[PDB]
């Protein structure tokens, strides 16, 4: 399997990556990343109505809610070309090649990913939402003293 | 009763996953949309929901049909168990402890955002002892008589 390697448009993410991650950071924020996977080409590009599918490439995050832009490629180039067991060889293979061709030790210990992200959204609300009812409960106990 | 804008976001979920185009979407991939949607789905939970729904063995949920669904769950009021779960989510090392700190880090920056002065009420509450680290199960039990 060897798919569209549309190989000036690996050149175009880094375009659009440059917009958004103007330091060379190698980071860009969650809230954003929808922004970011719309703005590309057609092949990368993942259009508007795009929350729900970035929870689902399981992006990790580090501290601060920041993605790394080598995570990002490979979520953005497996999505293009299809999951596969020998996808397994991409990423660990296009991850070497940018680690020894990277004089730049940054710092990268992983958080959450963008699945958990959603599963802790919602557990918050549950608990959120007990609190809540609680706080009430309470408030109308001590309304109620008698 | 009815939903909400949040139809907005289930039809988001549904849409993706349904990469035919027949606006139904096939029955092992609903609990995938619905982990993608922040849900905690049990193969049992998945199975009665499947056959309370499909008694016809098609293996088909169209986006009614799964509206509804979701209009099922929202609609009671949540578990102790699943209040359970949903601390348990937070307390990653794994020891029936969280911090008054993380707790009041997730508490006002994920979900329907508790202002700083609900969840001073929260410590006040969950942290008996002072010494800001609350077993929440203990919490659980608070609120719950
Ligand atoms: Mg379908
Ligand atoms: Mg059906
Ligand atoms: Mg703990
Ligand atoms: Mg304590």
């Amino acid at each position: 399997s060897t798919e569209p390697l549309s190989e000036d448009d690996f050149d175009m993410f880094y375009e659009i990556w440059e917009k958004f991650d103007p330091e060379a950071t190698q980071f860009i924020e969650y809230s954003v990343l929808s922004d970011f996977a719309d703005a590309l080409s057609e092949p990368l590009r993942i259009a508007k109505p795009n929350q729900i599918s970035l929870i689902n490439m399981d992006l990790p995050m580090v501290s601060g809610d920041r993605i790394h832009c080598m995570d990002i490629l490979f979520a953005f180039t497996k999505r293009v070309l299809g999951e596969s067991g020998e996808m397994d060889a991409l990423k660990i293979q296009m991850e070497e090649k940018f680690m020894a061709a990277n004089p730049s030790k940054i710092s990268y210990e992983p958080i959450t990913t963008t699945l958990r992200r959603k599963h802790e959204e919602v557990s918050a609300m549950v608990i959120q939402r007990a609190f809540r009812r609680h706080l009430l409960q309470r408030s109308l106990k001590h309304a109620s003293f008698l | 009763q009815l939903t909400e804008e949040q139809i907005a976001e289930f039809k988001e979920a549904f849409s993706l996953f349904d990469k035919d185009g027949d606006g139904t979407i096939t029955t092992k991939e609903l609990g995938t949309v619905m982990r993608s949607l922040g849900q905690n789905p049990t193969e049992a939970e998945l199975q009665d929901m499947i056959n309370e729904v499909d008694a016809d063995g098609n293996g088909t949920i169209d986006f009614p049909e799964f509206l509804t669904m979701m209009a099922r769950k929202m609609k009671d009021t949540d578990s102790e168990e699943e209040i359970r779960e949903a601390f348990r989510v937070f307390d990653k090392d794994g020891n029936g402890y969280i911090s008054a700190a993380e707790l009041r880090h997730v508490m006002t920056n994920l979900g329907e955002k508790l202002t700083d002065e609900e969840v001073d009420e929260m410590i006040r509450e969950a942290d008996i002892d002072g010494d800001g680290q609350v077993n929440y199960e203990e919490f659980v039990q608070m609120m719950t008589a």
